[PDB]
């Protein structure tokens, strides 16, 4: 009817290569979000997937009409005919919009030129996780976006009061972590092209213990007590105790290999590989202890007789102590 | 206004423009200066 006439009059003499107020003042853009789901935070690649509903609203004095209807509600068929800011996410490894069934976009042009442009995004953002205190580690890693070609003098972004609003936080794929909060931030960065207004949203993730508790901690403590079981077998049966020790060491090294294979290749010492190393040391010390016991039986029997009962008490106490120390320290750190 | 002036300038620049011909299609070569700002070296596979 008459909406066609309005849409035709708005696009007559319209240049979608020139930002609104090209030579007057910067374009103020209000940005909002809606975090559908924060995908799996895989530490191997130092990345994390997020799915959002990015909304940008600005003023365009050229899309200003005067009719009874207050707002024009449009699909993605008129997004490529007006000016649209070139917002890109500066820390996204790979991100893409949605196109099924029709491009997931929305355009609402109000009466006074106010434009609202909303789209659906799935961003594989990047954040370098400091994998210390693993798996008792907490991260707070961002999602940064800014204009690409327009510096601070042309495009200025600005958060709304209720900009970022998470969803239900229950049907998310955060397996090993747990969402605890977020915060928005605005800064200005320097590039070879100019000064840009960079907005950021920081998501706070806390690694919940569990999978690792049952994948490496329990197996290794159970291997340690298995190695302690050798201290009660009589000292005359050599092959039994040697088999115990050597097979326990083999299982210990296999479990350490797996545990380190969990997280990526990092050249520093974490808190999990420290644990498996202490357990390895324990097993190796029980085996060399039995070796010295068997060697001393030939030299002095009473020495070995006292040594066995000495170790039976010295090993579990040293392990309880180690555990206590370790756990308390890391839980306070 | 300033917007009309900019619009007319851009419409003049892009009118009568041939993409098939590099700048100075007969004379000296064009000098293209390169800048690179490395964001990240992601993964190095052996
Ligand atoms: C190296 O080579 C590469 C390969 O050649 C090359 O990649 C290609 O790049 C070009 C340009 O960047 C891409 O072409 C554009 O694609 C845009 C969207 O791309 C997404 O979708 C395509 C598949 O496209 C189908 O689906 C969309 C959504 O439904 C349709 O809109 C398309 O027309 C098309 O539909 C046909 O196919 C369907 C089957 O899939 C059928 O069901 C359907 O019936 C049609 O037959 C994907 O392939 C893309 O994936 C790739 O790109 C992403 C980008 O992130 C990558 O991540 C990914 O890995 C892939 O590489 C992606 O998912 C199109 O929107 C776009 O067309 C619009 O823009 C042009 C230019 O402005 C307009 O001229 C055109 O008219 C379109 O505008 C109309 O529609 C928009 C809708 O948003 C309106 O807003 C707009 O106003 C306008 O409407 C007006 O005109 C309409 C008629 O046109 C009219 O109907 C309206 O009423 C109104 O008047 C363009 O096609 C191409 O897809 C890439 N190909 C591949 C394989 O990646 C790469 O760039 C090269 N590298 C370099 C450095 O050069
Ligand atoms: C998101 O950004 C807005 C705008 O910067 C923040 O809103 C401000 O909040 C502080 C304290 O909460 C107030 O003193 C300001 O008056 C607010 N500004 C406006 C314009 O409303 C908001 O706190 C941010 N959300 C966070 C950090 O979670």
């Amino acid at each position: 009817g008459d909406v066609t006439v309005i849409l035709n009059n708005l696009l007559e003499g319209y240049d979608n290569k020139l930002r609104p107020d090209i030579g007057v003042k910067p374009t103020l853009i209000h940005t909002d979000m809606y975090v559908n789901s924060i995908g799996p935070v895989n530490a191997i690649n130092m990345e994390y997937t997020i799915d959002i509903f990015f909304a940008q609203t600005w003023y365009d004095r050229r899309l200003k009409f005067n009719s009874t209807i207050k707002v024009l509600r449009l699909n993605s068929n008129m997004v490529g005919k007006i000016w649209i800011p070139d917002t890109f996410f500066r820390n996204s490894k790979k991100a893409d919009a949605h196109w099924i069934t029709t491009p997931n976009r929305m355009l609402r042009i109000w009466n006074d030129g106010r434009v609202l442009y909303t789209l659906r995004l799935t961003i594989d953002a990047e954040c370098q996780l400091q994998l210390h205190n693993f798996p008792m580690d907490e991260h707070s890693c961002p999602l940064e976006f800014s204009s690409y070609g327009y510096p601070r003098e042309e495009i200025v972004y600005q958060w709304k009061r209720s900009s970022v609003e998470v969803g239900d936080t229950r049907s998310w794929r955060l397996y090993q972590f747990s969402f605890v909060g977020l915060r928005n931030t605005t800064e200005v960065v320097k590039t070879t092209s100019g000064d840009y207004v960079v907005m950021s949203v920081y998501f706070d993730l806390s690694r919940r213990m569990g999978y690792f508790t049952i994948q490496t901690y329990i197996p290794c403590t159970l291997i340690v007590v298995l190695s302690w079981v050798s201290f009660w077998i009589n000292k005359d049966a050599v092959p039994a105790r040697t088999s115990l020790g050597i097979t326990t060491v083999l299982t210990m090294t296999t479990l350490s290999t797996i545990a380190r294979k969990s997280l990526p290749k990092v050249s520093y010492v974490t808190a999990m590989d420290l644990f498996v190393s202490v357990c390895f040391i324990f097993v190796f010390s029980a085996l060399v202890e039995y070796g010295t016991l068997h060697y001393f039986v030939s030299s002095q029997p009473a020495r070995a007789a006292k040594m066995d009962s000495y170790a039976r008490i010295f090993f579990p106490t040293a392990f309880c102590l180690f555990n206590l120390v370790y756990w308390v320290s890391y839980l306070y750190l | 206004s300033n917007m009309s002036l900019v619009k007319e300038t851009v419409d003049r620049l892009l009118k009568g423009y041939d993409i098939r011909l590099r700048p100075d299609f007969g004379g000296p070569p064009v000098a293209v200066g390169m800048n690179i700002d490395i964001a990240s070296i992601d993964m190095v596979s052996e």
